[PDB]
DNA sequence: TCGTGCTGAGTGATATCTGCTTTGGGTGGGTGGGTGGGTTGAGGCAAT
DNA sequence: AGCAGATATCACTCAGCACGA
């Protein structure tokens, strides 16, 4: 494992992040207020705006106390900075201002009893992610703010699926396309809680992979000491789960080159961003491009070839009365007033269908157009289908 | 020991020729200024042979031992040249060495997929063929960078593969290190790790060059880094690489076959297109001067298919189709195509197939299909699986492949309705819709369709109406801008002229051939009829740098012609319709493109009207 | 007939090393099966 | 990497005898 000397000092960056969270203002600090809201169970998602970081860096440079470029470091490698920001938030979480029912939560009771057991043992501990009740996301650097401060915004620059290469892995990038598939929301396990039948103690496990091996044997101090062989049993009540959704984003027609087939890129949605993407909507998904290593025999058989996906971080969603309406239905065509009026009547389709005797007169004013080639039948079809909210265009 | 000597010798070679140093400096300057140019340098094998015979011979016959030294020397030269003040952390951790590229003359190593044999293994070769397959692009892991929080130092690992390096090395599983040497936990730094793109293509021997009675053969090629997306299926390429062998090839006890050979493929160094002709200042001036002639249209039309007697109007239509109109898409959503479709229905032996072959050869992009030889799926797109990745995908069809090109359909009437439907959709919408195996996509298919067909009876009958003569659907017929009905009429003067022309053509002999002798590259990188290459250059120039706009006089002429043609007692071989107005506008725009004119004038409208009138009423 | 070792080889037992094989895909086959999956496209055949 | 079979080296139980009580 030979070492390298890279020009990054994570301690200074952590100090920068803590100072930004504590002092940044844009009343009191914005992020301090956000953390106060999170403490009172009022907010379950914290979003870090890179524009705020850039403004803070500019202010620090102006004051003369030049600091490290945090925006570039976040953009180049965002996976580490998620954990760094989570740690910084944890170290400065304000005390709750609104009383809450602590005893209701199972985790609170379990940890309190673990503390009691530890105190008893001493008289003779848990992963930080377990107790976290919030999600962290990165908002890309807006183009306007970057141009104001004379900087290039790689994160917010839209890219096609083709333009996302292997050299972009591990960075915060934006993708433009049309969602073609969204899966059902399912629970993804992050921390697993076990129990000992003999010991009476609780064990925990962290999952950061596609697959995991469950525990079988107790590892507690008591068990070890006493030599008691106790079996570990999974407990889903005390485990931590996060909503998971997998989506497919495909290239737009105008983005494909000449004589090429469109390509698709996988998207992973975690936390509160779930249900923000639906099929058929053109979106600007911002996320962290990361690989998905295999495990076990598959890993060995696959080789160096790696799958990839996008960790969703931000989603931007793209956008005389009778005669007048008839004429405005399809201005491009030559005036056909009667046909346009019939199309209006079909579109509105007003009817009172409440017979209640077993059947009810059909409530649809069906329209059929038949004519020799040359009339703009296709144009009427396309226009009237576009205007209609539920209009569906099909070919026999 | 020898590696260092070879590195030093290649450093001396690079120093002697300053062109490569200047190219590297220019690439570095461009990259620093700013989208980016890959770290690749094209060197001439002739210069290397002139400088040092031993190094050139070694590179040609033993690339595995002579290429890596040259690459290292070039990388060292570039690094010494680099003067970037602050190197970014990713730049420091990046594994981006310069890659060498070759050109010149491969004396006996210039081969094809058919002539590649075991004797050429582990040698630098040049392969020429047609791309038939193209795997999906996926990243490949070469270096991994890790961080240890307690120690505060970054640890890295390097990976290798059978295809990533020329020299064999111990295989490295992709398992990310998890723990340090002393037991310290490690965190993967994806942003600082290095991944490179990987792709596999299949190059096929050109069918025309295949032996008699044997189907073409193909060879697999591996492309990495910047050569990932330099080709698409149907392209003619000249690939340079090192022929290699992979795997045990049954040597292992697990394979009981004992009759199976090794795997073989090529690690591509260059991809040389074989489509767009570079235009020189002299060529541009000649094109302008020729275009300034009043009768440029006549000369250009006559220059097409000199061996075909007559058919002047069909030749003019083919020229206008090649030039093509202007494609306009409106804000509301309506799309107006600029492609011109042509259909020919006539008696046997009327030069329809020969015209199709000529337009196939002349057009920059063209795909040939037959009626009985094609299918609906084969026209549109097929669902298949990717070998490399094992992922369900789409394979481009005839229509798709010919995007922004021309598709020639022979025996148009010998098809099936099932097959016909695909074409109908293609022409009507210029897009392909696929709903198979959980695939939902729209494929762009913007191609001009030129087809030939025969009457139902096999011979056009004047007595019977046009509808009875042609069995194709009216809806499909209406999409063709021009319909030409050509008949074989027996006349003494015309018969004598045609016979004399055919006899004169059949007496042609090629240069450098003796009488009675039957008809059987040097480098890799490299009223008078107009020669075909000049015609191709003219077509490219006109179709690239001209977008004619309509004017009022042309509009007056067009509307006058439409009003006269649509409401006239004289019968027409094809019915008049509002599509005829669009056809007239398209033909006027194409004729304007012929003259390299920014505006459509009265002459263009008159020519379009005359062509349409001839096509309709003969 | 209790207590305390010394002898002891027998009868364990549990802490400890030696070899598959797998995923899925033809870089294991068709003397492992097609009701354990793959699987859309072309082709030939009979009833229609 | 995980799992199932196996080897071999680790203790523990009943066995019984010498002294004296
Ligand atoms: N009234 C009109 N004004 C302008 N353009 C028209 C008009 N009617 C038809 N067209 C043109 O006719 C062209 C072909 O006709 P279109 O596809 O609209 O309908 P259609 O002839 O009924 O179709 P089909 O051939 O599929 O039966 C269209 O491009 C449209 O521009
Ligand atoms: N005008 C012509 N000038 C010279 N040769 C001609 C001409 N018309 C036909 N031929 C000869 O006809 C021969 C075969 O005819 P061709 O294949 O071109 O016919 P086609 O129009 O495709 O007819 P079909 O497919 O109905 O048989 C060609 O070798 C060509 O030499
Ligand atoms: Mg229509
Ligand atoms: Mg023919
Ligand atoms: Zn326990």
């Amino acid at each position: 494992l030979p070492s390298i000397q890279l020009p990054v000092d994570y301690n200074n960056l952590f100090n920068e992040i803590t100072d930004f969270l504590v002092t940044f203002k844009q009343k009191g600090p914005k992020y301090m207020a956000m953390l106060q809201k999170v403490a009172n169970r009022e907010l379950n998602s914290v979003i870090i705006d890179l524009d705020d970081i850039l403004q803070y860096q500019n202010e620090k440079f102006l004051q003369g106390t030049q600091a490290d470029d945090l925006v570039s470091a976040i953009q180049q490698n965002a996976n580490h900075f998620t954990e760094l920001f989570c740690r910084a938030i944890d170290n400065n979480m304000p005390l709750p201002t609104k009383e809450i029912d602590y005893k209701d939560d199972v985790l609170d009771v379990i940890l309190n009893q673990r503390r009691l057991r530890n105190e008893r043992m001493l008289s003779d501990l848990f992963p930080p992610n377990l107790t976290r009740r919030y999600f962290l996301y990165f908002k890309p650097l807006s183009q306007n703010c970057a141009r104001r401060y004379r900087k290039k915004a790689i994160s917010s620059k839209p890219l096609s699926v083709r333009q996302i290469k292997g050299d972009f892995l591990g960075q915060l990038i934006t993708v433009r396309g049309i969602i073609t598939r969204v899966s059902d929301v399912k629970p993804a396990v992050e921390v697993i809680a076990y129990t000992c039948d003999q010991c009476g103690y609780e064990v925990f496990q962290e999952v950061n992979s596609r697959t995991f091996t469950p525990l079988s044997e107790c590892t507690s101090e008591e068990c070890s000491q006493n030599q008691t062989k106790g079996q570990l049993f999974m407990s889903t009540r005390a485990s931590k789960f996060s909503a998971f959704q997998e989506c497919k984003i495909q290239e737009l027609s105008q983005q494909v080159p000449v004589g090429h087939i469109p390509r698709s890129l996988n998207i992973h949605v975690n936390g509160t961003l779930v249900r923000s993407l639906s099929p058929g909507d053109i979106v600007d998904v911002t996320g962290i491009f990361l690989p998905a290593p295999y495990t076990g025999f598959k890993a060995l058989k696959a080789g160096l070839l790696t799958e990839t996906y996008l960790e969703a971080q931000f989603v931007r969603q793209h956008k005389d009365v009778y005669n007048r309406l008839a004429k405005s239905i399809a201005p491009e065509i030559y005036g056909n007033l009667d046909v346009k009026k019939a199309l209006l009547l079909l579109l509105v389709g007003g009817v009172d269908k409440r017979v209640g005797d077993g059947m009810k007169i059909r409530g649809d004013i069906n329209v059929c157009l038949m004519g020799d080639p040359g009339v703009a039948k296709s144009q009427l079809l396309k226009a009237i289908c576009k205007i209609s909210p539920r209009g569906v265009y099909t070919t026999g | 020991a020898v590696f260092g000597d070879r590195v030093r010798r290649f450093q001396e070679f690079l120093d002697t020729f300053t062109s490569y140093r200047d190219s590297v400096r220019s690439i570095q300057v461009y990259n620093s200024n700013n989208n980016i140019l890959p770290h690749r340098i094209i060197i001439s094998l002739d210069d290397l042979r002139e400088f040092d015979r031993s190094f050139w011979s070694g590179i040609l016959v033993e690339p595995a031992y002579f290429i890596p030294p040259a690459e290292k020397a070039l990388t060292d030269l570039a690094d010494s040249m680099d003067d970037v003040p602050h190197p970014n952390a990713s730049a420091v951790s990046s594994r981006h060495p310069w890659k060498l590229s070759f050109k010149g003359s491969f004396g006996a190593h210039a081969l094809s997929p058919r002539t590649l044999t075991a004797q050429h293994l582990n040698k630098l070769v040049s392969v020429e063929g047609i791309v038939t397959k193209t795997s999906l692009v996926r990243p490949k892991l070469i270096r991994s960078v890790h961080y240890a929080a307690k120690t505060g130092r970054f640890h890295y690992r390097d990976y290798t593969d059978a295809t990533t390096t020329l020299t064999t090395r111990i295989p490295t599983p992709a398992i990310y290190p998890t723990e340090d040497t002393e037991g310290n936990k490690l965190t993967t730094e994806y942003g600082y790790s290095t991944f490179i793109d990987h792709q596999r293509i299949t190059v096929q021997e050109m069918p025309e060059m295949a032996p008699a009675g044997q189907l073409p053969r193909s060879i697999d090629v591996i492309l990495d880094d910047d050569l990932v997306d330099k080709t698409k299926p149907g392209d003619r390429v000249n690939v340079v690489g090192v022929f290699k062998s992979l795997g045990a090839g049954g040597m292992n006890q697990s394979n009981s076959n004992t009759l199976i050979g090794f795997k073989t493929l090529i690690l591509g160094n260059t991809v040389y297109p074989l489509a767009r002709q570079m235009l020189t200042d002299f060529d541009i001036r000649n094109i302008n001067k020729l275009s300034k002639k009043k009768d440029i249209f006549d000369i250009l039309s006559q220059s097409l298919a000199p061996s075909i007697y007559g058919h002047d109007h069909i030749k003019k239509a083919i020229l206008l189709m090649l030039m093509g109109g202007v494609e306009k898409n409106l804000e509301n959503g309506s799309h107006l195509r600029g492609d011109i479709n042509i259909l020919m229905v006539g008696d046997p032996s009327t030069a329809k197939s020969q015209l199709l072959r000529f337009v196939l050869n002349t057009a920059s992009l063209a795909i040939a299909t037959t009626g009985r030889g094609s299918s609906g799926v084969g026209l549109t797109a097929a669902v298949t699986t990717d070998r490399e990745t094992g992922e369900r995908r789409l394979e481009a069809g005839a229509m798709v492949l010919a995007d922004r090109g021309v598709v020639c359909i022979d025996e148009f009437d010998k098809m099936t309705d099932v097959d016909r439907v695909a074409i109908h959709e293609v022409m009507e919408q210029q897009t392909v819709t696929i709903a198979k195996a959980g695939i939902h996509t729209t494929l762009n298919a913007r191609c001009s369709v030129i087809a030939a067909a025969n009457p139902v009876f096999g011979q056009y009958d004047v007595n019977r109406d046009p509808h009875q003569n042609i069995a194709l659907p009216d809806s499909l017929l209406s999409r063709f801008d021009l319909l030409f009905v050509v008949t074989d009429d027996i006349n003494e003067i015309r018969d004598r002229s045609i016979s004399e022309h055919v006899l004169r053509t059949h007496r042609y002999l090629p240069p450098g051939y003796l009488e009675g002798e039957p008809v059987r590259s040097l480098a890799v990188g490299e009223p008078k009829l107009v020669t075909i290459p000049f015609l191709r250059k003219y077509v490219q120039y006109a179709k690239e740098r001209v977008i004619p706009q309509l004017t009022q006089e042309a509009i007056n002429v067009i509307v006058k012609n439409y009003t006269d043609l649509r409401n006239d007692d004289n019968t027409k071989k094809s019915p008049i319709t509002a599509r005829t107005l669009e056809t007239l506008i398209r033909l006027a725009t194409a004729h304007a493109k012929v003259r390299l004119s920014k505006t459509v004038n009265k002459v263009d409208a008159k020519v379009a009207a005359n062509l349409l009138r001839f096509a309709l009423l003969g």
